[PDB]
Parts: C-alpha cells; structure tokens; sequence
C-alpha cells in the first residue's frame, strides 16, 4: 500500500496526438536520443575509475601503516598495542561509512541489485534515484571497502549506474536550480524506463567487462516487448564504458598505447577432455549446497536483525564490531601460521615477516593484506604445487562465516567477489585432492577448478543463469570453456531450488514487495481471470459534476489510482487516472486552450488534493486514452498474464460480453501467488 | 676459374670470423667456471666488452656477406644468447660493490675465526658482524628501486641467509603470548555481550 | 495469394482445455522438450563437419591433377591443353550441381538465408522444409564449392540446421513409414517455430564459432515477447554445435587434447589510440559506397535473368558459362604475373612454379589455389611488406566482378565468406598506403586495417547491424576491439541506405512476399487504424446450419482463413478457421465424443473441401477461441501494429463501441505501407 | 673451521665442472667458425657428443649442489642454448648425405673447369650435370617427408641455385603465347554470344 507502480503505456489522449503532429511538421527527436544514450556510459566509466583510483591510494595508505608497526614490535616486546591499532583503523572508517548511512537514508544500506530490479519491474521504491542516494552510496562504498570489511566494490556500479541514468536525462535537477530549459519530451514515463535500461547495462560492462552481457542483463529483468532500436542504444551505450575505462586507467598506470584492465575486474588470458564432463557436473551439486548454507543461516539472522535491532543507534555499534572482529580473527589466524615460503614475482604486494627466517616471508599474510581481485586473479593462474593445503582450509572455513555474517549489514557494499573468492578457494583445494591420488600428467591442472568452483558458488548464491554464463564467457575470453560452464550453473540452481530461495528474492519479500515475475505458475492453470479481479469498480462517467469526482478522490478508506470512464448501463470508453485528474482540477476547466506540456509540470511530484481547495460540469474527452488494453473474462490466466507483462500496463480492464465494465486487473491481484 | 663470392669468401674477412671464434670461445669458458659461489659478474666483466666491439666493429659490405647468408645466422645468435644472458643477470657495476664484498669477506671470517655439535657458542659476537650487514642489503635494495640488483650481491647474502638459520640454529627467543591471547579473546568477547544484551532489552 | 502465413496462437477451446487438465493430473512435457533441443545440436555439428572432410578432400584430389599438369607442360609446348582440363574440371562438377537443383525444385537456389528470415517471420514459403529440399542443397555446396565458383560454405548452414530442426521435431516422416508414435503433442505451430528458432541459431554458431551471436540472431528476427525458459534452451542449443565439431575435426587431424577450430572459419589470437577514431569513419563510409554498387549493378542483372533466363534448360548452361570464365580469367591473371616470393612455412598449400627462379615460387598461384578462409586468415595476421601492392589491386578488381556475377545462379551457396575476402583485401590495401607516406612505426601495422575493411564490406553489403557486431566481437575473442567495429557497421549502414536497399531484402520484395518488419513509418503515424482493414466481413453466425459454411468454404471468386462467429446485432464471440472447420465436416458432428488429439490428425496438409462430398447443424461452441485478441478502432496504428507483431496473430479483428465486429485486419493490409 | 658447502665445494666436483668448461667452449669455438659456407653440422658432430655426455655424467649428490645452487642456472642455460640450436638446425645424420656432397663437389667443379662477360659458353655441357642434382634434391624432400631438412643439403643447394639464376643468365625459352592467347580469347567469347543470342529470341 505504499510502492505504486510506474506507468509504462503513453496514455495517448486529443492533444498527445496533435503535439506529435506538430512536432512532426528535421526528424530531431531520436538523433537528441543517441547523445543522452552516448553520455549515459562516459559519465558512468568515470565513476567506475574515481571509484578505483581512491580506493587503491588510501589502501596504500593503511596498510603500509600497518606493516611498518608490526615491524618494529617484532625483535622487541609485545605485538598487541598494534593488534590494537590495527582495530581501532579498521573501526574508525567503518564509524564514518555507518553512520553516514544509518541515519540519513536506509535506502543506501546493503547492495544495489534488489531495489533496481524492482524499479526496473515497475516498483517505485521510495526514494533511490535522488542525488542524494547517488552521492552517499559512492561515498561509502569507498570509505567500507578500505575500513576492512569482507565486500565487494563491483555491486554498487549498477545502482551508481542507474542513478545518473534518470538524473540527466530529465534535466531539471529538482533540488534547486532548474539548470536547463533543454529535454523536454522527455519529462515522463516511457523515457524513465528507458534510460534507466541503459544505465544499468552500463554498470555490468564498466564493473566487469563483458559489454553483452549487460545487455542481457537489463534484458532479462526488462521483459518488454522486443524492438531493435531500444537495445541497438543499450549495446552503444554499454560498449562505451569498456572504453572510458581503459583510456583513463592506461593514462592513469603508463603509455596509453596499452588498453588491458578491462574492467575493475580482470581475469587473465586462459584444454580439457570429455572424459571429465561428469566431475564439472559433481562439482555444480555441492555449489549448490555450501550455496544453500550460505543462503538460509542468513536469513536466519536477518530477521533478528529487524526485530531487535531496528533503530539507528544501535546498527552503527554492531557495524563496528563487525569490522573489529574482522581485525582480531585474521590478526590471530596469521600469528599462529607455520608456513612460510620465498618471495617471486609480483605475488605479495606487502610482504610481511614475522616469526620467520631472513628472506622468507609469511604466507597467510597473503590474502588478508592484498585485495580480493588480485587474490581471486592468483588462484587462477598460480603454477601447481604453489599453495599448502592446511592454508586454504583455515582460510575459506573463517571467510566463509566473515562474509555470510558481514552481509545485510547497514554498509553499502556488494556481494559479487566475496562469493567468487569462497568458490574459487575451495575450487582450487578440490583441485589439488585430484592430484595426490593420481599422478596428474595433464588434465589434473587446479587452474580449471578453480575457475569452475567460482562459476559454481555465484550461481549456488544468486540464482542468476542466462545474465551470468554470458559474463563468464566474455571475461575469460575463451569461447572453448562455455559449454562446461553452462553445465555447472544449469545444475547449481535445479539443486539448490530444492531448500531455500533466491539471495535477491529473500530481500525483496522480506520488505513485501508485489514483484510479478516472467511466467505463471503451471498448478494455476484454470483459474479462468475472473477469479483475479477486484468485482466492485468505482469508476466515474464522464461530464457528471465536480462534486462527484472531489468525493470519489478525497477518500480515507480507499486509494485507487486509475478510473475508466462509462456511458449511458457501461460502455468502457477509456480511462483517466488520478495525475490527469487532479491537474485538470489545479485549472479551472470546467464547462461553464493548453497544449500537452501543462501534464508535464510538476512531473515527479503531483499535489495531493488536500491543497487543492474548492457544482458545474467539465469533459473528459480529449483527456483520456480512448483505447485501453482491455480482455474479456472467460479467458486463460496464462494469457492475461502473459499480456499484462509482456507490455508496461497499470490497469488491465476486464468487460462484459456486451463490452460492459464489470472488473478491473491490476498489478496486486496477480502478485499475490 | 674465380666464383666471386658464393662458395668462398675473401680473405679479407675471414680473419675478422676467426678473431670473433677466438673471442667468443674464451668468453664462454669462463662464463662457464663459475661455479656455486658466483664471481662471473666480477670475473667475465673485461672480456665481455671486447666480444660486444668485434660484433659492433663487424657490423660496421663484409656485413651483408657475413650475417645475411642463410638461415640459421649463427654469428647473430650467439651474440644474441650473451646479450640475453647479460641482460636478466643485470650487472651493472663499482664502489659500493665493492664495499659489499670486503663485508662479506670480512663477516665471513669470524664464523671460523670462532667456530670450535654445540652450536651455542661465542658467536653472539657475531650478532653486531651479522644484522648491519642485512640492514646495508636492505638499503641497496633502496639505493636501485628506481627486480633482481645482481647475482654477486644476492648469492653472497643468500650463502650467509642459508648459514645462519638451517645450519646454525640462531633463533630468536618470543616474548608475548599471553598479551595477544588475552586481547584477542577479550575483542572476541565483546559480541556475545552484544547481541545477548539487546535481546534482553525487550520489555 | 499464395504465401499463406503461420498460426502462432493456441486456439484455446474446450478440448485443449480439457486435454492440459488430463496431462497434468510427473511435470514430464518440458523434459522432453530439452532432449529435442540437446539433440538438435549434435545432429547440427555433424552435418558441418561431413561437409567440412568432405570439401577439402575433394579440392586436395581436384588441385594437384593441376598442378601435376602444369609442371610438365611446361619446359616444352603448349599450356593450353592443361587450360583446357582446368575449364572442364570446373565444368564437369558445377553440371551435375546445377542439373540437381534447376530441374528438381528451385527452392534451393542462392543461400537459405533469405527463405528462412521469412518463414521465422511466419510466411511459409512453399516447400523448403521438405527432406528433398536438405538433401539437395547439402550435396549441393559440397559438389560447387569444389566445382570452382566464388562462393562461400557458411552461407547454407542455417538452412541445413533449421531443417532438420522441423523434421525431428515432429517425429513423423510425412515421406513413409511414420517411424515413432513418440513426440506428440508437438505436431502444432507454437513448437514449429519454437524449434525452427534454435535450429538457425545452432547454424550460425557452428558455421562462425560465435555461439551467444546465434541467439541474438534468432532473437533479432523472431521479435516475440520475452521469455526466459525459450531463450534459455536456443542457446544451450547452440553451445552444443560448437562443442561437436570441436570433438570430431579434433580426433580427425590429431590429439584429443587441442581442442582449437572452433568452426569452419577461424580468425586467430589477436593495440589502437584514440588519434586514429576519425581513421575507421572513414573506412566505414567507404564500406558503403562500394557496397551500393556491388548491391546496385546485381539488381539490374537480376531482373534481366528473370525477364529471359527463366527457364530449367538455360541456366545450367549459364552456370557452366560462369565457371569456364572463372577458370579461363585465373588462369591468365597467374600466367602474366611478374611476382615470385620464396616459400615459407604452410602460406601455400599447393605451391606452383612456373617461369620463375628455383626455389622461388609464384605468388599469384596464392589466393586461388588455396581456400578463401585459409587466405582470409593470412591477410589478418601476416607480417608487414609481405604483399606486392599491385598483385592486390588486380586480384581484388577480378575478384569483386566475378563475386557480383555469381551471385544470384541457380547453385546452392552463400554470400559471406565472398564478402569477407574483399573487404580484407581492399583493408590490407588501404593499410599499406598509410605506410608508405608516414615512417608507419607502430600503429600503422595493416592487420587492423584489414579487419576493419571486413567488417565495413559486410555492413556495405548485408545490412545487420546487432547479430553482426557481437559475431564479430566472438571470432576475434578480443573485446577491446569491440568499440570500433561497432563503430565502422553503425556508418557503413547510414550511408548505404541513402542509395539502395539490402541485399536480403532485395530477393525478398523481388519475389512479392509480404514480410512486415518490426516497427511502423513514422510518416504514416495518424492512420487511425479504420482506414487499414476490409470493411465487409463474411463472418458467420454460430449453429446456422451446413449449407451456409459450405458456400461460404467452397468459394472461387475469395479466400478467407479466419471466419469469427456472432450473435443475435453481432457479438463476436469467438473465431473459427478453415482447418478446424473442415476436420469438422470430415467427420460427422451435426447435432442430429474426441479428443485433442483427432484435430492434430493430417495437421501439415489438410484436405480440400472439393475432395470433402457432402440439412443439419452443428454447435461450433467448444470448437473455438472464446477471446480473440481484439482491439477497438479510434486507436493509432503505431499501437495497433505493435500488438500485432509482438504476440503471433494471424486473424486481429476491430470492433465497435457496443463490440459489434466491423473489420478484420489481417496480415496483407500491414504488409503494404 | 670448516662450512660443509656453502661457500665453497669440495674439490672432488670441481674438475668436473672444469671438464664441461673445457668441452663447451671449444663446441662454440667450432660452432661459430663455420661461416657463409655451412659445414658445423658436418664439422662439429663428433665433439657435439662428448657435451651432452658430460652433461648426463653431471646430472647423473653433486648435481643439487651443482646446478640447483642459484637463479640463472648458467650449466643449464649452455646446455639448453646448445639442444635448442641443434634442434632446428635438425642433422639426423649419413651416406645419403655423403653422395649428396660428392655431386655438389663434382657439379661444382664443371663450372670453372668451362669458366672462360660472354656466359653464354659451353655451359649446355653443365645442364645434364646440374639438372639431375635437383631432380635428387627433390627426392631427397621426398626421403625426409615422412619443413628443412638440413643445413649443409640447404645451403649447398643454395648457392647453386644463386649461381644458376643471377649470376649467370641461364634462362628458359619460352614457345607458347599464340595458343594461350587464342583459347582463352575464343572462351571469353562465349558469353557474349550466349546472352546476346538469348536476348534476340523473343519472338
Ligand atoms: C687468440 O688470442 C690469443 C691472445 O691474444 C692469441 O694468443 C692466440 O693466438 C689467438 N688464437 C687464435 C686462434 O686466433
Ligand atoms: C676493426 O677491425 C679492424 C681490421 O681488423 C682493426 O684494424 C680495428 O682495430 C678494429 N676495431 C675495433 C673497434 O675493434
Ligand atoms: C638462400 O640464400 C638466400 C640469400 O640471402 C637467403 O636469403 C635464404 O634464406 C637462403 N635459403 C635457405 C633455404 O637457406
Ligand atoms: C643488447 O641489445 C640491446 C637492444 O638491442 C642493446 O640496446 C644493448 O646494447 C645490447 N647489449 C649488449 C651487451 O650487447
Ligand atoms: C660510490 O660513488 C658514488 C658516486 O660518487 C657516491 O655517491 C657513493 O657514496 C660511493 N659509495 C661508496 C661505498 O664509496
Ligand atoms: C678476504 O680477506 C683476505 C684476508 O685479508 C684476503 O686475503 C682475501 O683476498 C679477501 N678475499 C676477498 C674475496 O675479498
Ligand atoms: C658448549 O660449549 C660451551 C662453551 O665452551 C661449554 O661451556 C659447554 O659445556 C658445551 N656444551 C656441550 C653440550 O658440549
Ligand atoms: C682441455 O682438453 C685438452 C684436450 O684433452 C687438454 O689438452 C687440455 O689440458 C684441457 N684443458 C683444460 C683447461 O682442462
Ligand atoms: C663420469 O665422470 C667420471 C669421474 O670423473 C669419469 O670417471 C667417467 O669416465 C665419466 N663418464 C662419462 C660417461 O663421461
Ligand atoms: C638462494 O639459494 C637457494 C638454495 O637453493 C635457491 O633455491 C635460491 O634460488 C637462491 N636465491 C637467490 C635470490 O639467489
Ligand atoms: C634436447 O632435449 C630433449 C627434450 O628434453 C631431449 O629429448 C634430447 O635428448 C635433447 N638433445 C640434446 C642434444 O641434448
Ligand atoms: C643408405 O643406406 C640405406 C639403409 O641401408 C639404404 O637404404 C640406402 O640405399 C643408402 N643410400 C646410399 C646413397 O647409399
Ligand atoms: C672435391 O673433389 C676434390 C678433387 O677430387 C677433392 O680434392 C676435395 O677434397 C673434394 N671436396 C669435397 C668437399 O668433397
Ligand atoms: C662468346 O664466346 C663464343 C665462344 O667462344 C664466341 O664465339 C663469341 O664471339 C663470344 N662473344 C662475345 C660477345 O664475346
């Protein structure tokens, strides 16, 4: 009763279809399209880069801090005044980034996924596309992953992505300043969606490098119809933020004439028999598994964290426990580790010795001190025989718990790499058992593995499977790995469907959002859309009085949106809606003039009609679609669904045999199964 | 009865390939000769600079009719092989080089200037001759930051590395266990309070 | 009047409704759905690998008869009786591949794209899913890519895979002998299509190596609603294809463990700056001028052929005309070549010598001898200053002429890898003039210049703009260089269709189909949606009696598919068409007892009503859709013909104001703006 | 007083690293000598033996304290350069190859035994003498095919090759323009016959 839906259908009504005339008399609307559509992806490379330049000066920053400490309290006494200030560093950023986020807005907590698969559904979440939202969460996403906390950076590029989107393409800047008299036209619905399409396919490219698969990613959550212009400017304005990404990053490290690092992620460059096709698929199983534990204890902590722990005051101590905890355990696991090996190469960023002999260093400083990305990137390309398997076991059994209880936390931050570090971790440690019980000549190689526990583990957390085998196989760029790929994410969810739900689903019901999803259930088959309807309809004829329609707004006990018009019992001759209503009303055009722009003031925000202070007629022609998509009754709920949600509608209208009003189907009465 | 120059050619060549044989053998023995401890970098320095004139001085015809007669140009890959060779040792030396190795040799002395099982002996003394040696290692690292410094350098510390700990057992005795036992198990104690308090705060 | 068009909605009656109540009472139908599209890959793989063994053990027995020949007529007399053998051996087998296609049926002409872009459009051209139609085109381009002609093999691999899709599909062998009473419930349109859609996408894949470029191109073309679960199994459907052709090309050259090759062409491994973006623009304009005149001169022979040439008994002739010139023009282009290089490693596969030095060898006997994806793959990754410039320019100046004469034969082959060649070679060309006025030290390397002249010529030639990028984005496996390409297609597109249309779209208006594409003008966006119906509509009342739906069937002077029923003046109430209507009058159901499955019976040919000899009525309830999708009038055409073409609709039907039937709007009144 | 192996090694290996010295510099000193003209492959075979020999002695304690000692394992690195040169160079020898030189040495020595501008002299007397050189050369391709086969065969093929073409103007006379003028110009005319005929039958 408080997320309503967005309106997709252009409620075309006498003056719509006179301004297109006009407007129509060089063809300029569409060519005005490709420029929001074209700097859509530049400013969201941009993000995507301040985002990466910060975050690896100030880790610079903290832990070569850290490392000089705990240099100098060796040879001498006590090493706890710097197991102190080792907590105490990774709290006093996480305070910060807690409190920026607890207090102000709720919105910004958690990823960014779940509430811009809803808007993008048709859910309008309050709040989430203000500026505000846009500078706390990129702001915080910063100041939590350098506080010392096990998440990801690349969830919070979609929703970044799509707040810019829906913020330029209005150019009005509601806050103040109005900043343009440009992009009009584009002040409504239809564009929203749109745009907003295009800004969320331009933070799956610029977060991990695949350009097409983020055009499947705003595909398959938006399931419209299918026009070829819509996603020929989704592919354009994705594949620019791949390019607005190397060009800055390759000025920013050396020559430009070197355009690696695709991505804030980068997986390296990358043979296998058929003889091995049943293992993948044994591996896929247990992904499914350790993914539904994951997926389920969760949830048996998140409602206890809204029963008890539902105000402000209290979420900003239990976020910095959460970062102290964090400290001490890994400080405690890397002062008791026995294995210790010589450096090579490039393979530990800060190198830590303690407790070892001269120049060797210790190893479980190594996936603790360096980011997660180059961790995961080493797990698969490391030679054989270059991890002790007594490491990876106390490693992934403590990070497991860190990143299933650090997650529904108050902190903005994703949970994409804390779940390709999990799989890629025990992929590699079921890759080395292969090893030593037979002689592995060539196909026991752990760098397979561990690339295809990671593919497991994503899809045992979030159910995701067309959106994602596509954004394996363009970050591996190898067309060869496909095939198994796609075998272990089609078993990972049809095992893990059995016991718990979707990670995204599980915080879209537990906040009680409608949310309709593609398809029908099949056990519902004959339900017969009669059943599914509301069967009193409040609607109004047209050019009765005012009173009437002061009345059937202004109404405590019921809020209705949309209302068809009728005549002579009913005919159905169209329907006006509420925004429409209550402007006419701010006029006076009662029968006792203005083109289409006049709808569009005051866009975003329509008065109630409290303000609306204080008989004759007025006539509703020429302000009203007069074609709604309307079904008879007697028909198949496959196929009112399948309508419903194939184009935007907000009000379906169900009629008569003799094109009577006798029920109206919106978007809650088919949520509800 | 006189092909001009593709059987055979000149004599006015030959004797410049037979003084690039005579260089380049003598160069390869003893590169060669260095054996576990490595001198080569300070062995092989002078006759290296003479195979690298010849090949400039017969690169400066005679250079068409000596390198570009057929594949396999072997004159080009074998100095090739010592450029490449030359280059991953990465030598380039002398003075603090030198300083090092007196270091060494001098730091190396008072392990037999003391020696004589029974490991535990007087070579405390040795303690202030070992570690400013390592600090003096740790700044050169410094001095050629801005990868492997040489080879002289790195098997010298690496020889004193290998026999100060797995040969002589010189460990360092720990201090505190108890005040990161304790520590930890009190940060470690604060959720338990935490979660346990706020249920109780329901009235 | 004599494409008729294909039904994509169930028909919904009481005895479907029925039926899906019985089936459902282990969830056992979709299940077997996922076997026809596993095995609907492999039996793909395998015909793209018979044709590829086949092919180049045929060219290895046809080229060194002639390269045996003319190294002993030379050193003494004449050449011309071995330029002779060459005409005949390219005559002999170019006979029989154009007698078996000119006299049998003619569908099999040119490639199979332009026949089924058009069927996945829902117009079901005369025969071409017949076995007939699958055995003579793939024995076909086996006996005239060999035969000697300027064709390519990866043009007929769609057809060939999308009929075999609609053959096993149904489990029937319509031929003989029914050979299973297994897959029922499939012998329906709403699986034809369905099935037909990851047949052509389990082609492209296998043909290119692209295998996430096959789905979007069965997307682009099949413009439904979105659905997950479809999509979900085209594209398992293509990750098969190229997983067995991997598994059978590799156990046929060597080790099992080299699991490269991924299709029948293959681009290798494969650096730009910004300074050179204006550079590809201007590539790109030029990728369309010289396509509108290889897309322009073609038409004003192909009319020519259709005026004069349309007969069986001269175009074999033709055909054997065009391959003795083919022969006759490279054999003198290789004579008179000044050109010899000396060999190295495998850049000739037959390598010829004559008037040149030992050892040398000519290099115009290059890039006719060998396979044009073999020289395809040499222009992109050769080494610089390997090339004389003017062997190019005369190479590529036959060439294009001799590409522009043979298309349009009454031979089976394509138009791809014919665009490719030219396009590579006319890059390499113009890389090597951005050498000779600079000093060219690293970015002017011709291996860029000859990838980006490849993907201008097809863009210049075939108008396809998002299945092409991505395809081109897959083969390359590089996705840096995926934003100029997209770049050069977006230009080559709005440049060439100021002058001429496309060339798939030329033999489709040439031939007087229908074939409505996705969206509307924009000129024509006030119709009113009144003016585009037939205004009488002989619809029939429902339990008149048999008289009137026999006149109303047996009608020379009009045929009508779709006949909606009405009531009392008029309800609609439903639609009835011809095949339920005559499967009706087969047996006996006057009203003076079956199930789903008697309707299915002769479902792909239905009998005429002259064959059906032979007072009472029949209740047509039970028998009919009681909800057609209907629309009012008063509504704009943009609107109306988006719903017609997102869903599958054969028969709309307009209404009144009190649903009255008015109008009907078919397909043929869309299809002529 | 005594650090086991550290250092220094025993001088009970010592000798066998100056034995691998000794051969390895002497293989190049022949290796390199071989100029335009190539005989290393038939020079230096037998002192190629006794390397690889050695190197199998060595490998067969005193090969982890030998050639596991240190990064750039130089013995390694010299005995890989030489596998790796050997390799591609590809001997595989010998009496075919013995012949093969026998009539290069005959060929070549009828070339000045006629030798005297003016190369058009008594040369025809060379042609049977050269030709069937080739022919064999050809079937010797046809030996070793089931890529270079060699690099004494190669190049000595080579040289006759450079002095048969440009050097001396040896070249082919040419008969047949006049029939490969007339066919291809009488089958270009066909079509134009065809389609103009196919035109004016519309009657
Ligand atoms: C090599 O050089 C040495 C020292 O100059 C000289 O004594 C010797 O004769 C030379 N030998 C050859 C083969 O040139
Ligand atoms: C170069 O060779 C010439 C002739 O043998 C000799 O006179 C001269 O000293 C050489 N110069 C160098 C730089 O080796
Ligand atoms: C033959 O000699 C020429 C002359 O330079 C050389 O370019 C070529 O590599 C030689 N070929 C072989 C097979 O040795
Ligand atoms: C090695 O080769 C590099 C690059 O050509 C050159 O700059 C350098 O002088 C060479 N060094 C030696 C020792 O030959
Ligand atoms: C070596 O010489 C450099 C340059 O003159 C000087 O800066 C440095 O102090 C010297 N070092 C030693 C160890 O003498
Ligand atoms: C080491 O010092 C000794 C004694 O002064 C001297 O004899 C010897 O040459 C020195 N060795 C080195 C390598 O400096
Ligand atoms: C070790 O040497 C010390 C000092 O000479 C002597 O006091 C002690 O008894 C020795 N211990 C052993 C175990 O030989
Ligand atoms: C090298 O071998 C030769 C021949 O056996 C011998 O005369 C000479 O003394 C040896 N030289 C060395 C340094 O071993
Ligand atoms: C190996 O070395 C030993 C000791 O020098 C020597 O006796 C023996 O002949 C050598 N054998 C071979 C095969 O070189
Ligand atoms: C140090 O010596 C050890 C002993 O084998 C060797 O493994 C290692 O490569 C050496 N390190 C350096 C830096 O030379
Ligand atoms: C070269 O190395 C290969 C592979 O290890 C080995 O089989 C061969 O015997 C070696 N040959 C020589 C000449 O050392
Ligand atoms: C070389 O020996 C082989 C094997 O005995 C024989 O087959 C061949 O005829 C011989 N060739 C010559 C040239 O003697
Ligand atoms: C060539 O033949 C001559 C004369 O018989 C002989 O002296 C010489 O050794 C031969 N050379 C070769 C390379 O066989
Ligand atoms: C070339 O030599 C031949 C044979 O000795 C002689 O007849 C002729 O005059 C010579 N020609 C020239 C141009 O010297």
């Amino acid at each position: 009763l408080k997320y309503e839906s967005l309106d997709y259908d252009n409620s075309e009504n006498q003056l719509f279809l006179e301004e297109e005339r006009r407007i129509n008399h060089f063809r300029t609307v569409e060519i005005k399209r490709w420029v929001i559509c074209a700097l859509i992806g530049i400013l969201t490379g941009l993000v995507a880069c301040f985002i990466d330049i910060v975050v690896e000066n100030l880790a610079g920053l903290k832990y070569r801090v850290i490392k000089g400490n705990i240099d100098k309290f060796t040879e001498k006494g006590g090493l706890s005044f710097s197991l102190l200030l080792w907590a105490t560093l990774n709290a006093a950023f996480v305070l910060v980034g807690s409190v920026i986020v607890a207090f102000i807005e709720p919105v910004a907590a958690g990823s960014g996924i779940p509430q811009i698969k809803c808007f993008l559904n048709g859910v309008k979440i309050p709040h989430v596309v203000r500026l505000k939202t846009l500078v706390i969460k990129v702001s915080g996403v910063i100041l939590s992953v350098v506080g010392g906390l096990a998440v990801g950076k690349e969830g919070p590029m979609i929703h970044s992505g799509s707040v810019i989107a829906a913020g330029i393409s209005q150019g009005r800047s509601t806050s103040l300043k109005r900043d343009f008299k440009i992009f009009e036209y584009f002040r409504r619905d239809t564009e929203k969606r749109d745009f907003v399409s295009a800004g969320a396919a331009a933070g799956v490219s610029a977060a991990f490098g695949a350009p097409v698969g983020g055009v499947l990613f705003s595909l398959e959550e938006g399931a419209s119809f299918w026009n070829q212009f819509l996603t020929w400017r989704i592919f354009f304005a994705s594949m620019i933020s791949t390019f607005t990404l190397n060009f800055v990053l390759s000025i920013y490290h050396g020559n430009m004439w070197d355009l690696s690092s695709p991505g804030l992620i980068n997986f390296g460059r990358f043979a296998y028999t058929i003889h091995e096709i049943p293992v993948f698929i044994a591996m896929g199983v247990v992904g499914g598994v350790l993914g539904a534990v994951f997926n389920a204890l969760n949830y048996w902590l998140t409602m206890f964290r809204i029963r008890y722990i539902h105000r402000p005051c209290l979420q900003v101590i239990e976020a910095v426990l959460v970062a102290a905890v964090t400290a001490t355990v890994a400080f405690v696991l890397i002062y008791s580790s026995r294995d210790c090996q010589p450096l090579q190469g490039g393979s530990m960023s800060y190198p830590l010795q303690l407790f070892c002999a001269d120049g060797e260093y210790n190893s479980m400083a190594a996936a603790f001190f360096n980011t997660p990305e180059k961790s995961v990137v080493s797990l698969f390309h490391d030679p054989p025989g270059s991890y002790n398997p007594l490491t990876l076991g106390l490693f992934t059994l403590v990070y497991f718990f860190l990143a299933c209880w650090t997650y529904g936390l108050t902190v903005s931050a994703g949970v994409f790499i804390p779940s390709l570090l999990i799989g890629a971790a025990w992929g590699r440690l079921f890759g080395i058992s292969l090893s030593y019980l037979t002689g592995a000549a060539i196909w026991a190689d752990p760098g397979k593995y561990a690339l295809m526990g990671a593919a497991a583990q994503l899809g045992g957390i979030v159910r995701m499977t067309l959106s994602l085998t596509v954004i394996m196989m363009e970050a591996t760029s190898n067309v060869t790995y496909g095939f198994p790929i796609m075998l272990v994410l089609m078993t990972a969810k049809i095992v893990g469907d059995v016991f718990i739900e979707g990670l995204y689903d599980m915080h879209i019901q537990l906040q009680s959002v409608p949310f309709l999803h593609w398809e029908a259930p099949v056990t519902s088959h004959s339900l017969t859309a009669r059943e599914v309807m509301s069967t009193p309809v409040t609607c109004l004829r047209r050019r009765e009085k005012v009173g009437v329609i002061v009345d059937v707004l202004s109404d405590t006990a019921s809020n209705h949106n949309g209302f068809p018009v009728v005549e002579h019992p009913a005919r159905l001759q169209g329907l006006i809606l509420r925004s429409q209503l209550i402007v006419l009303l701010k006029h006076k055009v009662f029968v006792e003039r203005l083109r289409l722009k006049d709808f569009r003031d005051a866009y975003p925000r329509f008065p109630p009609i409290q303000s609306i202070h204080v008989e004759c007629t007025m006539d509703l022609s020429e302000f009203m679609n007069p074609s709604p998509y309307t079904v008879p009754q007697e028909a198949s709920l496959p196929r009112v669904f399948k309508l419903f949600r194939a184009l935007g509608l907000r009000h379906l209208v169900v009629v008569d045999n003799r094109n009577q009003v006798v029920g109206l189907v919106t978007r809650k009465d088919l949520a509800r199964y | 009865s006189l092909p001009p120059d593709l059987p055979d050619l000149d004599p006015e060549c030959r004797e410049l390939l037979l003084d690039f044989a005579n260089s380049s053998a003598e160069l390869t023995g003893c590169l060669v000769r260095s054996a576990r401890p490595v001198r080569l970098c300070q062995t092989c320095y002078p006759l290296f600079q003479q195979v690298v004139s010849k090949m400039d001085n017969i690169s400066r015809s005679c250079a068409r009719s000596l390198l570009m007669a057929d594949r396999m140009q072997i004159v080009v890959i074998l100095s090739e092989f010592f450029n490449t060779t030359w280059q991953e040792a990465n030598c380039a030396n002398s003075n603090s080089t030198v300083y090092f190795l007196n270091l060494f040799n001098h730091t190396l002395t008072c392990f037999e200037h003391n020696l004589q099982k029974n490991y535990s002996e007087v070579c405390k003394n040795c303690r202030e001759a070992y570690k400013t040696l390592s600090s003096l290692y740790s700044e050169m690292q410094k001095m050629n930051e801005l990868t492997h410094l040489c080879i002289d350098v790195e098997d010298a510390m690496n020889i004193t590395r290998k026999l100060w700990s797995r040969t002589f057992n010189c460990s360092v005795p720990c201090s505190d266990t108890v005040p990161v036992i304790a520590v930890s198990v009190f940060i470690l104690f604060l959720p338990v309070v935490f979660y346990l308090s706020s249920f109780l705060h329901s009235e």
